[PDB]
RNA sequence: UCUACCCAUGUCCAGGGUGAAGUUCAGGUAACACUGAAUGGAGGCCCGAACCCACGCACGUUGAAAAGUGCGGGGAUGAGGU
RNA sequence: UGAGUAGCGAAAGAGGGGUGAGAAUCCCCUCCACCGAAUGCCUAAGGUUUCCUGAGGAAGGCUCGUCCGCUCAGGGUUAGUCGGGACCUAAGCCGAGGCCGAAAGGCGUAGGCGAUGGACAACAGGUUGAUAUUCCUGUACCACCUCCUCACCAUUUGAGCAAUGGGGGGACGCAGGAGGAUAGGGUAAGCGCGGUAUUGGAUAUCCGCGUCCAAGCAGUUAGGCUGGGAAAUAGGCAAAUCCGUUUCCCAUAAGCCUGAGCUGUGAUGGCGAGCGAAAUAUAGUAGCGAAGUUCCUGAUUCCACACUGCCAAGAAAAGCCUCUAGCGAGGUGAGAGGUGCCCGUACCGCAAACCGACACAGGUAGGCGAGGAGAGAAUCCUAAGGUGAUCGAGAGAACUCUCGUUAAGGAACUCGGCAAAAUGACCCCGUAACUUCGGGAGAAGGGGUGCUCUGUUAGGGUGCAAGCCCGAGAGAGCCGCAGUGAAUAGGCCCAGGCGACUGUUUAGCAAAAACACAGGUCUCUGCGAAGCCGUAAGGCGAAGUAUAGGGGCUGACGCCUAGGCGCAACGAUCUGGGCACUGUCUCAACGAGAGA
RNA sequence: GAUAUUGAAUGUCCUUCUAACCCGCCGCCCUUAUCGGGCGGGGAGACAGUGUCAGGUGGGCAGUUUGACU
RNA sequence: AGGGCCAUCGCUCAACGGAUAAAAGCUACCCCGG
């Protein structure tokens, strides 16, 4: 009855963050990867 | 001594219960207090490293001193009051001088009588002085093994221990449950008994009861999917990861207290 | 961010019934035990809404719904729900 | 192609006017119906312009459309006091030096960060098409400053200020029953209306109304203190006049800190039934405005975790108050005048704006939550308020599904009384074999309940009174086929077997007879414990110490010993038997609604 | 068990002190600090831990396998 | 040193034309094909 999916922004930025993606080196290396192909938007 | 309840119902028939005869109060000494939180057995890694506790109800760690180097001050007891955390009930202390103080219950001891801790302190009942001044023959507790660490072993609620030997700077000891030891020369040591004995005549009753005090249910090894235990599925004994637990000491086949230990308990 | 266990800090549970320990007067005995009254208000207690389960039957199965609806059923101050 | 076929997603509308090229579907009116412990109002997560006005008729609305949560142009969100930051900390996270590790990296001290908690100054009315504790009108409160005016202290033998340090305080569980209040809800004064055309009423008749803030002065139920006073002080690193400790005098009243509320003032104010204009860019708005009291009932809210009981013993830090160390030449206390930043602010939040691909019968923390009958937030009908649920018309065939009633028989049906019928509400009488003495037990089985009168009964609560409110139990009478007259509410009884019990688990698969449990029993562990996680540092075990911890096997209690006996209690348990009951059946027949 | 870390005198590997080395023991400063280390004290000590090197225990942990006829 | 050439020794490779220095059972929880 309830879904997988019940949304929240501070759960979303603390996980999928910019400042937590450049705080490690493998997110760091996820970053380079997504500005290597061209996307738009780096992290979440 | 211990209360048992009336049998109306099915989870309160076997229940019984300490009356708590010797608490003198219900509150604190807010002065004298710390915070202490659960950790559900959970290592420094969050990854559970000892299984069957966590939850309970909420405590709060109760100062009690264990080095007792206030020597040369008489003071008196004010209080006696229940702790969670021993198993043993603790008292509270008040000295001629000021300064308050939380100390282990000896058994039988009386709200007014003063307490001495200095070397010239003439032996009695709540009196703490070192070994090589206590007789030969006497019953002892809250002892300890390096000189100015504080007590630690035989801090439990009825137990006692036996001083008899008293050689070359090691007087010896006979700790409870057997296992005659010597241990070191100018540590202290409280004569007396602990209190609080009935400890070891306490149905819990129900189920429900456990829960409170904080441990969790176990899951037997002989119901088991075959890919965890060699019971599972559906010789030696075994552990959930391995231990032959039938007759093998698991003491250190060579350790550094060995000079000191001349007879086990060895059942 | 669903689900399992744990840690910190909050919050929720209409009404009704039975009546333990104890206490005060009685017999009551050596006081006791033990039998009577009044007072008291325990409990993984009882009946039952909100809430939590999903046990039964029927209808749905190119469904209103990739697990629901109708009528019953269990717990409901706790090893409780959120 | 199947095919103009299946579907068109719970539900009450009807008629009269209007605009329009066009109307079952949009707007206005009038009756009617549905929710009412919500389908009412207010405010979180989330959404992001969906909000207001003027146009629109390509596409989206399971039909239509002149309408829209859709398209196009404009417009709209105001804070010293509300929520968050220039305050504080929990779990946890980061972490200068530092310790480990082939490297990458792992851990961690000081120190920070982090509300879901602690601290903290504003209320009542009015208004716009769209905001309101923010704007406006009344009255307030808090912090800080001195071009200013008063008053009183001060001269290094010192008035004042005062910690980053020491103390006090903040400061904390669950249950139960009193008390005292108030929010709310109902009679008698009073006020404006009214006179009824269907037989009757100037009537003991009908309709509607009614109050009020924070702040500042006064006093107050209650509460706790377990009494304050003096002197001396090996402790609170230094200090202490503060705290702690001891011994002396009176104390049972002085004092202490608290408080729900109530009476004046805020208020020569503002709300208020209801009257009523212009015309206005065609309003029930501007405008005017009566009375505005006593009585009865009363919390699930407050005093207040206050009191009593119990054990499973119930967060931290800061703001605050004091103490000296320490600063010092100018200060303290009133008035008068000033200063007060950033972020959110419309709108939907039980829903067609959020999560489910959909305008999806689902899901979504908290605060209020009225009346009659009632023990009640149950049940039926209603108030304030909201709603008409997005395809229709007509015909009343077989058949499927959801409902109602039934002759005579009643389990004869079937693997099996699966399913449906009967009972159920209070009050009295009465209540067995067994029993682990509590139970079994609402055991089983019997009888009464409507209305009127004596009756404002006996009696009880409130109040001086008058007057309101709760009410047994008895007599006499009246009615019906029938009096818990409707809705909501246990079917019982024997005889055995299993598991002691409450509980957990196969929810996008089945439940018990499986798992756990209180108790028993074995074995390891002297504390840098054993045992666990990690390469190791670092940790859990534990701020624990053999009456304590880790690992196995079994499962209450009582007898009889590692065998066997006892069912009492408890099951959405299992297997047989009996009463009440019924369309399950002999054997099917009419009627209603949805689809066809 | 072997080896190297590894000191000194009687005894033939017997007694023996400690300054190597180890302390999850006490005090003081860095320092406002339960980390770390610097100095003092106590306890133990040629042990113990450690690198290499020579065996056993090792479903603790892995990789794999086990013909054709009917 | 070792190697070659010439006589010659080592096997139930017994599945005997000989995949090796050496190899067991369960899985209608199980997974993929004809």
């Amino acid at each position: 009855m309830k879904r997988t999916f019940q949304p929240n922004n501070r759960k979303r930025s603390k996980v999928h963050g910019f400042r937590s993606r450049m705080s490690s080196k493998n997110g760091r290396l996820v970053l380079a990867r997504r500005r290597r192909k061209g996307r738009k938007v780096l992290s979440a | 001594a211990i209360k048992k309840y009336k049998p109306t119902s099915n989870g309160r028939r076997g229940m019984t219960t300490s009356d708590f005869a010797e608490i003198t109060t219900d509150k604190p000494e807010k002065s004298l207090l710390a915070p202490l939180h659960k950790k559900g057995g959970r290592n420094n890694q969050g990854k559970l490293t000892v299984r069957h506790q966590g939850g309970g109800h909420k405590r709060q760690y109760r100062v009690i001193d264990f080095k007792r180097d206030k020597d040369g001050i008489p003071g008196r007891v004010a209080t006696v009051e229940y702790d969670p955390n021993r198993s043993a009930n603790i008292a509270l202390i008040n000295y001629a001088d000021g300064e308050k103080r939380y100390i282990l219950a000896p058994k039988g001891i009386q709200v007014g009588t003063e307490i001495m801790s200095g070397p010239e302190a003439d032996i009695k009942v709540g009196n703490a002085l070192p070994l090589i001044n206590i007789p030969v023959g006497t019953v002892v507790h809250n002892i300890e093994l390096k000189p100015g660490k504080g007590g630690q072993l035989v801090r439990s609620a009825g137990t006692s221990a036996q001083v008899l030997g008293k050689e070359g700077k090691y007087v010896l000891v006979r700790l409870n449950s057997g296992e005659v030891r010597m241990i070191l020369s100018a540590c202290r040591a409280s004569i007396g008994q602990v209190g609080n004995e009935q400890h070891e005549l306490i149905n819990i009753g129900k189920a429900g009861r456990s829960r409170w005090k904080g441990i969790r249910p176990t899951v037997r090894g002989s119901v088991m999917n075959p890919n965890d235990h060699p019971h599972g599925g559906g010789k030696s004994p075994m552990s959930p990861w391995g231990k032959p637990t039938l007759g093998f000491k698991t003491r250190k086949k060579k350790n550094k207290s060995d000079k000191f230990i001349v007879r086990r308990r060895k059942n």
